[PDB]
Order: C-alpha cells, then structure tokens, then sequence
RNA sequence: CGGGACCGAGGACCGCGCUCUGCAAGGAUGCUGGCGUAAUGGUCACCAGCGACCCGUCUUGAAACACGGACCAAGGAGUCAA
C-alpha cells in the first residue's frame, strides 16, 4: 500500500539485504589501504610532466 | 553481362553527363530486375513517402547497371554457419554462430622506452618559420 | 544485462536540486548539459534522484 | 574561461598490423575538466596530424600543478586570435602566481579588450620570465620597479547592502 | 547473505586492482590505459516538441 | 546646433514586429546568397594560408629558432 | 546528529522481515486544552492583489474586412412515406 525507501528505512534495507547489518557493524565502507612504504614517483615521469 | 529477371542490381550512371539528367534520384540506388532488353533493363525501385513506400519503375541502360552484392554476405554466412556447426558436432565442442557488435577495448599497457612522446603545439613551429 | 535492464522500468527522475547549467541546451564541453559527460553523470544523478 | 586546470594529455593512433607501435603525442591543455581537455586534444590532432578520435585513443590524462604557487611570477603568453579580418599574433604579459591563473587572466583580458571567445583563441606558448629585463610591457615594468609603494586614494567603505540607511556620511580615506 | 558478501568483496578488489595496475605502470615508467566503460546511464533532458 | 535648448523629434529605439521579421528574413537570404557565391566563387585561393610567424617582442624567439634548427637537423639526420 | 514544511490514503488476522517479552516490519496513533456556538463552515453585496478583447457567421492557410444583435415572453428549422 505504500512504497518505503530502503535507504531511509533500515527495516526495508534489512528485508531486501540481510548483509547490510554486517556491513554496518564491520565498517566495510571505511576499509583502510594496505600497509607498506609507497615507492616514490620516477624522475622521468616528472620531466615528462613538466616538459614544455 | 546478360541480366535476368529477379536479379538485384545497382545503378551507377558513369560519366559527367549530369548536365541534363531527368532523374538523378535513382543514381546509387539498388533495385530488382523485371524486364530485360538488349541495351536496356527494367528496375523496380521503392521510394519512401512519409510512413509508406511507393513503388517506381525505371528503364536503365546496361552500361549504368552492375550486379549487386547484397545477399553475398548472407549466403556466405549461411555457408560457414553450416560448416562450423558440422565441425562442432564432429568435435563435440560449442562454437559461436552469432555475429556480435564491437565491444569496448580492455585495459592494456603502453611502453615508453623507445616511443617517447612528442610535445605538440596548436601550430607547427616549422610552419611559423 | 539485457534481461535485467528490460525488467527494470525506465527511471522517472525529478528535476535536479540546484538546477542545470545556465544555458542548458548545449554540449557539456561547450558549457551546456547535452552529450557525453563521462564520470560527471553521477552528480546529475545525485541531484535528480 | 572558468576555474581552469592544466592537463598533460597524451594520445595515439590505434595500433594496426602495419604500425604496431604508433607515435605518442603530448599536449598541455588548459581546460575546466578532463572531458574538455580530451576534446580539445582531439580537435588539435584533427587540425594537425589528421588523427581522428574514432581511430585513436587516449593513453594518459594528468594534472600539472604549479611548482611554487606562492611565488609572484611574470608570464609571457604568445597567442593567436581570430577576428573578422583573420588570425593575428599577440604577445601579452601577466603578473600572476600560476600558469592557470595567467591563462584565466588572459581569457578575461582578451574577452574584455577584443571580444574574442574561447574557440577563437589558440594558446601557442606560455613562458616564465625568469629575469626582470625579459619583461617588455610597461604595465608590468611599473610593477616590477624597485621599492614599489603606493597609497589607495578614494577607498569606498564596504557597507552591507541590507543596511539601507546610515546615520553619518561615510569617509573615503581608509 | 553470502552472495552480497561476495559482491562487496569483488567491488573492493576490483577498485584496488585498478589502482594497483595504474601504480605499477607509473612505477615501471609506462601508462596503464584503463578499460573503456561498459555501462552508460542516459537521461532525456529535452522535451517532445519539434 | 541648438539641440540643448530646442531638441527635435526623438529617434525611437523601439523595434516593430514587421521590421524585426523583415530584417531576420534579409539576414537569412543574405547568408544563403553569400554561401551560393562562395560556392560559385572564381577568386583564387591559396592551398596553404600565409602564416604571420613569431612576434618580435617575444623574449624567447631566438631560442625558439634554435629549437627549430636542432629539430630540423635531427630530422635530416634521422631521414 | 540536528532544524523546517506538506501529507495520514487503507480499515479484524494472513506477508516479507528484524535489533525477537517486542518492533519504526503490507499507509496515525497517544496525551491535553478551549468552545459546544454562527466559534468552524456556507451564501449574498462590496473593497483589495493578480488574471481576463463581444458573441455568432463568412472567408482563406489565417487574421482583418464584412453581416446580424435595443430588451423580454411565447413560437421557430434533418420530419414522414415508398
């Protein structure tokens, strides 16, 4: 009798998708990047970027 | 070339005789032969008027008529469809029988070591000098 | 994808919140809103949905 | 013509059997966004190398940020603009802190002084004047002068437009 | 539930894979050309007149 | 003239619809006519336009010409 | 996580579900105040803001031109037969 927005009503979200509660609890929208020291940009990329 | 009734032909009026052509609409059109003459041929053409097709008939000299290759691809595709289907039944492996539209290109890597890019300006400096 | 997209009804969106560009009926590269805008369609989807 | 960014756009012809490794072409495009940058890049290739967008591809799109945006710099711009007579060369100078700001000031300046639009202006070269003697235009020469100091006569005070009535006559001395 | 978990994991891995390929090409001194888009959303923004 | 003390009849800047339509039709017919004369233009036209070149007040024109020479000698050596 | 506006369609239960003694899950209920009458509401006249050429007919593609109309009551024009 009434279409309810699942993005506003959490119960419709849990009805249509049981994994939404697990997503919210485990915070899978806030996953940090993999650890490790990032290697620096090669020089030739920089001379190519700043070449007139 | 001796043309026959039912053959599908293309109309191309060769030469620069476009100064006094009565009907330039049928140049580059494709039609079906219904009448054959020693130096003439009868061609059925269809014209589109709004939502319906009207049927026209023209008499074209043989010098402006070439056989069309409209059904060549269809007959050819029927042939290799039959042959590869027989081959697939022989070897017991599935094979594609449907031609597909062009798909977008995938990811790939372009090397720079021997192909250093050239910087271009909106005009060439060799032309400036 | 064909069956899923044909099962989906065409989406009836509202007018964008914040509006269109000042001259709407030009190309996206010209300062309007027609044509291909690539990944910039997402802001228009947020505004119209 | 807007909040412009400078893009390094590299593109090429599509590889074929005859040419497995086509040449790469790089341009520096001042465009509001990457779509406009790629469109201008393909426009320039259609104008020069006869390479169409349908038969070519884009290898790279990168943003060229200014190295030192906090340093005051002088920029010389050599450009061509189209009018009813035809195409004309112009060399102009701008005192800015980034190439993109110099290009925006250029676009506003040409629109104000010659009514030329974005599509009628071709940017051929933008250079840094590394020395003071390389400055040619007097309106930049007066600004690069030694011990520059000036007052600001007749400064209208900033009053909020919603405050309709004032009780005292304002002063234009500060 | 399991299928949605798999889909979320696949989305995260494909994003990290595109980022990793771009970084590997940049580190090796080349440019990774991404695959062209397979999905387009189209919106009609002009009327039915003329 | 005595325009300050005794002005004459004002020149109206308010256009009329008939004049606007007539001027638009004249502009359209002039555009079509100049297109037709451009198609039937017998005047000779150069294949390559006359390029003005580099301005003299450009401070790096000399090193640009140096770049042009090293480019053309490199191209001649490659070819 | 706040602040605001408009709306409450249906009428025992059934279904999908969830945070599972219950529930924000197939559409509003609970508590309280004043009044119980012209108070709400409706009609008429007028003022105010905004909007708004006099109808019918003819013509052509259309307007314009032209024709009819002082007012009211009654009558008044695609019927019958083969």
């Amino acid at each position: 009798v009434q279409k309810k927005n699942p993005l506003r009503n959490k119960q419709i979200m849990l009805r249509l998708n049981p994994y939404a509660s697990t997503f919210a609890k485990e915070k899978l929208g806030e996953v940090k990047a993999e650890e490790g020291k990032p290697p620096k940009v090669p020089a030739s990329f920089k001379e190519l970027l700043h070449e007139a | 070339r001796t043309y026959r009734v039912g053959d599908i032909v293309d109309i191309k009026v060769n030469g620069a005789v476009q100064k006094g052509m009565p009907h330039k609409f049928y140049h580059g059109k494709t039609g079906v032969v219904y009448n054959v003459t020693k130096s003439a041929v009868g061609v059925i053409v269809y014209k589109r008027v709004k939502h319906r097709y009207i049927e026209k008939r023209i008499n074209v000299r043989i010098e402006h008529v070439k056989p069309s290759r409209s059904r060549e691809d269809f007959l050819r595709r029927v042939k290799e469809n039959a042959e590869l289907k027989k081959k697939a039944k022989a070897e017991g492996v599935p094979v594609q029988l449907k031609r597909q539209p062009a798909m977008p290109r995938e990811a790939h890597t372009v090397s720079i070591a021997d192909n250093k890019p050239v910087t271009l300006a909106p005009v060439a400096y060799e032309t400036t000098i | 994808f064909k069956q899923a997209a044909n099962f989906l009804w065409p989406f009836k969106l509202s007018n964008p919140n914040g509006g269109f560009r000042p001259r709407k009926f030009k190309h996206f590269i010209e300062g309007g809103d027609l044509g291909n805008r690539e990944e910039h369609i997402n802001a228009l989807i947020r505004a119209m949905n | 013509m807007g909040r412009l960014q400078e893009y390094q756009v590299i593109g090429r012809h599509l590889p074929t059997e005859a040419n497995p490794n086509p040449a790469l072409y790089r341009m520096r495009i001042f465009a509001p966004n990457e779509v406009v940058a790629k469109s201008r890049f393909w426009y320039f290739l259609r104008g020069l190398k006869k390479v169409k967008k349908a038969t070519g591809e884009i290898v790279s799109v990168n943003v060229i940020s200014e190295k030192h945006p906090l340093k005051v710099k002088n920029f010389g711009i050599w450009l061509r603009y189209d009018s009813r007579s035809g195409t004309h060369n112009m060399y102009k100078e701008y005192r800015e802190t980034s190439r993109v700001a110099a290009v925006e000031a250029m676009y506003a300046d040409m629109a104000a002084r010659h009514r030329a639009r974005f599509r009628s202006i071709h940017i051929l070269k933008v250079v840094e004047l590394e020395k003071t003697e390389d400055v040619k235009r007097p309106y930049i020469k007066q600004l690069v002068a030694k011990n520059l100091s000036f007052p600001l006569p007749h400064r209208v005070p900033k009053i909020s437009t919603k405050k309709i009535f004032s009780a005292k006559r304002p002063s234009t001395f500060s | 539930f399991k299928r949605a978990e798999k889909y979320v994991k696949e989305y995260r891995e494909q994003e990290r894979e595109k980022i990793r390929l771009a970084r590997i090409a940049k580190q090796q001194g080349s440019f990774h050309i991404p695959a062209e888009a397979k999905l387009v959303f189209v919106i009609r923004i002009k009327g039915i007149n003329k | 003239a005595g325009t300050i003390n005794k002005p004459k009849k004002p020149t109206s800047k308010r256009k009329t619809t008939r004049l606007r339509a007539k001027i638009s039709k004249r502009a359209a017919e002039k555009k079509r006519k100049e297109r037709k004369l451009a198609r039937k233009n017998p005047e000779w036209r150069s294949k390559l336009k006359k390029d003005p070149g580099i301005p003299n007040l450009f401070p790096y024109k000399e090193r640009l010409l140096q770049q042009i020479e090293e480019e053309r000698i490199r191209r001649k050596e490659e070819l």
